[PDB]
RNA sequence: AAAGAGGAGAGGUA
DNA sequence: GGGCAGTCGCCGTGTACCTCTCCTAGAGCAGCATGCGCCC
DNA sequence: GGGCGCATGCTGCTCTAGGAGAGGTACACGGCGACTGCCC
């Protein structure tokens, strides 16, 4: 209801696409881990999903 | 061949059941290219039972590991760390960056002279 | 503070996750004490194995325990001649720090010590009468927890002796060592360094610093306080024409 | 001659 | 260089007494008593 | 029908182990000392 105050998250913290997001997820998720689109979709799902 | 010989920490008496269990996966899952031989070296030495007879038993010379000869690649890493009664492969540790726990642990094959002695 | 190094530096030798430079040699990089890493080390192991000169001179790179050759490296007598020389021109939070150093170093000199006492090589092992094993359970035993982490020491101890028996691949056996490290600093002190001991339920262990520690310690359950003989214990009521001396005993 | 060993939970009385 | 200010981890938190229960580890391997099939 | 031989479920001896999380998580409150950030 309020979409003016979502703009500065987006641009003090950048856009991403799906696989650059789920990239980061995993980065953050498992730090020394090699990140991958895959994985951090198995996180996601076994995580809230499943 | 850029197939590498690695060792693999397992659970305690488990190491058949690893091998038995790792091969059918990757002979299932059509990635035999990647993960080729999988082994327990043994060594039969005398097993002196209770009078003078030696049984002459089989005992593992590593109680704990398992060779691998792979090619390691991200998926095949994913497989393998997958496999149930698997602790972590064999390599240098690294720091954990936030709280208390291990770390990352990267790989590291045996050496030429190595591989070459433990298999005669 | 005796090797003046930072804890995190010390606690990555230890532990097997980082390389100290024992011995520069003739290298313009390397510097005395500087901590590596394995890609690094992968360097310069490539620079001095490429058969080339100027670099024969003895790099001493050890990523192990390596503590007890760098306590026993250090004169006593000179550091000590060297900070009380550099106080003086000195202040401030610079000052203090440089004192504290020099307060240890005086004390290994007057009680004639050897800083590499503090690496352990022999174990003591308490009498068997005060860790009793106990014959309740009609077949089965009673459970000590003393008993658990020497059991533990011993075999990680027997394992690694063995392994070294037989030249195994130098992959394995550092391995070992960490276990025993962590197996004795469990024994010694449980949860201080890392993740605790846990016995058959999420319960963990009791060490030898839990029986000298806090209220339920030795110090003050059993030498400021104790149980006695010739004593009893009863309910009290009101008796009336009695003196101000006297008192009534079932 | 012999005879109880510790531990962990839950509930009470001054 | 020189810090302020902020954050993280370790230490500590009254005294005596009474009763009830559950647990000393858990999985592999071999011995054994039982059930069921077989040949006369 | 009946004695005998084999398969099999039940159970007790043994040993060994002992690693590492799985997740049982997020969960008190004050005082003090030891690092680290981002600026003047
Ligand atoms: N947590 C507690 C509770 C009670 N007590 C002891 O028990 C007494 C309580 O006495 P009680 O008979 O329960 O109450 P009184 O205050 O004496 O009042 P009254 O007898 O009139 O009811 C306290 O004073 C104290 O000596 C204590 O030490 N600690």
């Amino acid at each position: 209801r309020h979409p003016e105050y979502y703009q500065k998250t987006i641009d003090k913290e950048g856009q991403f696409s799906e696989d650059e997001a789920l990239m980061e997820l995993y980065r953050k998720l498992r730090p020394g881990e090699p990140p991958t689109v895959s994985g951090g979709q198995q996180l996601l799902e076994s995580r809230f999903f499943d | 061949e850029k197939a590498r010989w690695y060792a693999v920490q397992v659970a305690s008496g488990c190491e058949k059941r690893v091998k038995a269990t790792l091969e059918q996966r990757v002979q299932t899952l059509d990635a035999a290219n990647r993960i080729l031989q999988v082994e327990i070296p043994e060594t039969p030495i005398v097993k002196l039972k209770k009078d003078g007879s030696r049984q002459s038993a089989e005992e593992k010379v590593f109680p704990g590991y398992v060779l691998v000869r792979m090619i390691l690649d991200d998926d095949a890493w994913q497989i393998v760390r997958n496999t149930p009664h698997v602790i972590n492969f064999v390599g240098a540790e690294q720091k954990r960056p936030y709280g208390r726990g291990r770390g990352h642990v990267k790989p590291m094959p045996l050496s030429p002279g190595e591989v070459g002695r433990i298999f005669k | 503070i005796l090797l003046d190094m930072p804890l995190r530096d010390v606690e990555q030798i230890v532990y097997f996750n980082s390389y100290v430079v024992l011995n520069p040699g003739n290298h313009s990089e390397l510097q005395y004490k500087q901590l590596l890493n394995e890609d690094q080390w992968m360097e310069i192991e490539d620079q001095i194995y490429a058969e080339e000169s100027d670099l024969e001179g003895i790099e001493v790179g050890i990523g192990a325990e390596a503590l007890q050759q760098l306590l026993q490296d250090l004169n006593l007598n000179e550091e000590s001649e060297k900070l009380r020389q550099e106080i003086a021109e000195s202040k401030g939070q610079k000052r203090a720090k440089l004192i504290k150093r020099l307060r240890v170093i005086d004390n290994f000199i007057g009680t004639e010590s050897r800083p590499e006492w503090m690496v352990l090589n022999v174990i003591p092992v308490i009498p068997p009468d005060l860790r009793p094993m106990v014959q309740l359970d009609g077949g089965r035993f009673a459970t000590s927890d003393l008993n658990d982490l020497y059991r533990r020491v011993i075999n990680r101890n027997n394992r690694l002796a063995r392994l070294q028996e037989i030249l195994a691949p130098e992959i394995i056996v550092r391995n070992e060592k960490r276990m025993l490290q962590e197996a004795v600093d469990a024994l010694i002190d449980n949860g201080r360094r890392g993740r605790t001991v846990v016995g058959a339920n999420n319960r963990p262990l009791k060490s030898l610093s839990d029986i000298i520690e806090g209220k339920q310690g030795r110090f003050r359950q059993n030498l400021l306080g104790k149980r006695v003989d010739y004593s009893g214990r009863s309910v009290i009521v009101v008796g009336p024409n009695l003196k101000i001396h006297q008192c009534g005993l079932p």
